[PDB]
């Protein structure tokens, strides 16, 4: 049955620059049958465009809708951080009924921000439970790549950490992460000197937080 | 005494599917293997009856339904299906006996830019009886609100327009459809071949 | 108002079944097409079936056999009857309101999560993650909750009843090595308030029954 195939998959531009989603078909179908949605995270999917090139309610003019038969296009005009999004687009005309693409997930650009950095240990309470779990907050930065490293009286940390990444952020563009180590009780009172050091574009050299346990 | 079958199947102009033509047949003789035989058809169903068989047959009368679909549609002109065509625009009965005919007139109803004379119904509440043609245009109401007559939010024109364009996927491509259905009450038979 | 409100989601052994709610306001749920659209975590929009006014039904070939739509003209309500589900079953449910060439799918619910596994439901352990500043430095610190240890997902922080949005990020869970979930609630703060304002994470885990409110405290 038909494929819609979107690209690029991801996308990464400036305010005020123009966007270009590209969806293609499998097969040619009639532009009465093509529509596109914007999905913002943790939200439903948002129509934008439907007929190919038909305006949604509450769609402004500067998202553009074009194409007929197996090629059509999205335009996103002076992008600003609130079009952070995945964009899909959809055929109705065709069997089964209902086809999506897979989506281009668009991050927008700012200027380059260096996260804060936070080190929190455990607290007492979790202690009493038999587990330790120490926890890293790089908050707000841009790019998104960026690089915590656990040390432990010196010693680098491999294979005892986990990180969870916010989606960018709708308003300021920015990234926050936090990385737990996590520990047995007993492993953790072995040790004193708690580090995380983080990396990213906007530290000229790495910076670290630290804590010694039972200060 | 010849049925004027071509007037039904090579009529310049087909009716839209919602609003689709009947052609009562009677007091003529038909002979539908030549009309069967005729590389000319990318359908030719029929239910019950078998064609060649037909020739042999006399009915009290034979009704022509003729109209234009979509490829991908022309699926749903057989007994005991569903879909917006079958729902809303053109029903044949579970028990139907009678031929289903169709072929693509993308030559004949399609043009540069869409053309947008062809219509379908798209909303209406209930399903349609076997041979039964909606032709009403009031506004749909969708929601709470009544419409007034005035289109707007949850208050939908009824009818849409096919976008027949000559380069359309042939899914997409407007279908000729001619429905023979066969009548026998008890009284004069007035079709024979 | 205009709205379709779904319910029903959660977990559900492989096997079992589960039916979802669509309570719509103001469309007619039965003078509309209505749809039901899935999300597995991280995957694209996946159509699942459709009903239509005159009550033909259509179904995607992954769930035919297994899934019923239907409706409830009095209740305005349209539902979804999952039965043998799986775990591939496990996604963000939407419900919607189609009108194909008049407009596409204009209208949608916000979704309800439903999770297909034989894993127990546990309770969530909420820890302050405690402001390490003085109130005196000048500057920013930051706070949070730590919810340790708990399945299904979700579960839902607030700070200070919803009072305080301004500064919070509350992170995408991450599946650990035993199968539960974690996740971390922060927020930053000017450092001199920690002298002044109360700092409480409101969490609620409904599955296990779980509501804490945690204050967290300076040390
Ligand atoms: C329709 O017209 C063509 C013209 O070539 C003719 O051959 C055909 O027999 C006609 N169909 C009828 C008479 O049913």
């Amino acid at each position: 049955e038909i494929v819609l195939t979107q690209s690029p998959g991801t996308l990464s531009l400036s305010p005020g620059e123009r966007a270009t989603l590209s969806c293609r078909a499998s097969q040619s179908i009639s532009s009465s049958y093509l529509a596109w949605y914007q999905q913002k995270p943790g939200q439903a999917p948002r129509l934008l465009i439907y007929g190919a090139t038909s305006r949604a309610t509450g769609t402004p003019d500067r998202f553009s809708g074009s194409g007929s038969g197996t090629d059509f296009t999205l335009t996103i005009n002076r992008l600003e951080p609130e079009d952070f999004a995945v964009y899909y687009c959809q055929q109705y005309g065709s069997s089964p009924g209902y086809t999506f693409g897979q989506g281009t997930k668009l991050e927008i650009k700012r200027t380059v921000a260096a996260p804060s950095v936070f080190i929190f240990p455990p607290s007492d309470e979790q202690l009493k439970s038999g587990t330790a779990s120490v926890v890293c907050l790089l908050n707000n930065f841009y790019p998104r790549e960026a690089k915590v490293q656990w040390k432990v009286d010196n010693a680098l940390q491999s294979g005892n950490s986990q990180e969870s990444v916010t989606e960018q952020d709708s308003r300021d563009s920015t990234y926050s992460l936090g990385s737990t180590l996590t520990l047995s009780k007993a492993d953790y009172e072995k040790h004193k000197v708690y580090a995380c050091e983080v990396t990213h574009q906007g530290l000229s050299s790495p910076v670290t937080k630290s804590f010694n346990r039972g200060e | 005494n010849l049925c004027p079958f071509g007037e039904v199947f090579n009529a310049t102009r087909f009716a839209s599917v919602y609003a689709w033509n009947r052609k009562r047949i009677s007091n003529c003789v038909a002979d539908y293997s030549v009309l069967y035989n005729s590389a000319s058809f990318s359908t030719f169903k029929c239910y019950g009856v078998s064609p060649t068989k037909l020739n042999d047959l006399c009915f009290t009368n034979v009704y022509a339904d003729s109209f234009v679909i979509r490829g991908d549609e022309v699926r749903q002109i057989a007994p005991g299906q569903t879909g917006k065509i079958a729902d809303y625009n053109y029903k044949l009965p579970d028990d139907f006996t009678g031929c289903v005919i169709a072929w693509n007139s993308n030559n004949l109803d399609s043009k540069v830019g869409g053309n947008y004379n062809y219509l379908y119904r798209l909303f209406r509440k209930s399903n349609l009886k076997p041979f039964e043609r909606d032709i009403s245009t009031e506004i749909y109401q969708a929601g709470s609100t009544p419409c007034n007559g005035v289109e707007g939010f949850n208050c939908y024109f009824p009818l849409q327009s096919y976008g027949f364009q000559p380069t359309n996927g042939v899914g997409y491509q407007p279908y000729r459809v001619v429905v023979l259905s066969f009548e026998l009450l008890h009284a004069p038979a007035t079709v024979c071949g | 108002e205009v709205q379709l409100v779904e319910s029903g989601g959660g977990l559900i052994q492989p096997g079992g079944s589960l039916r979802l709610s669509c309570a719509a306001s103001g469309f007619i749920v039965s003078r509309n097409y209505m749809i039901w659209v899935r999300q597995a975590p991280g995957k694209g929009l996946e159509w699942v079936s459709v009903i239509y006014s005159g009550g033909s039904t259509f179904y995607a070939d992954s769930v035919k056999g297994r899934f019923t739509i239907s409706r409830d003209n009095s209740k305005n309500t349209l539902y979804l009857q999952m039965n043998s589900l799986r775990a591939e079953d496990t996604a963000v449910y939407y419900c919607a309101r189609d009108l194909e060439v008049a407009g596409a799918i204009d209208y949608w619910g916000q979704g309800t999560l439903v999770t297909v596994s034989s894993a127990s439901t546990k309770g969530p352990s909420v820890f302050p993650l405690a402001p390490s500043s003085k109130s005196t430095s000048g500057g920013t610190a930051a706070l949070g909750c730590l919810v340790k240890d708990y399945f299904p997902e979700p579960v839902t922080v607030s700070w200070n009843s919803g009072a305080l949005t301004s500064g919070v990020h509350t992170f995408p869970a991450v599946l650990q090595s035993s199968g539960l979930y974690s996740l971390s609630s922060v927020v930053t703060v000017p450092s001199s308030s920690l002298g002044t304002q109360t700092y409480i994470c409101n969490v609620n885990h409904k599955p296990s029954n779980t509501k804490v409110d945690k204050k967290v405290e300076p040390k």
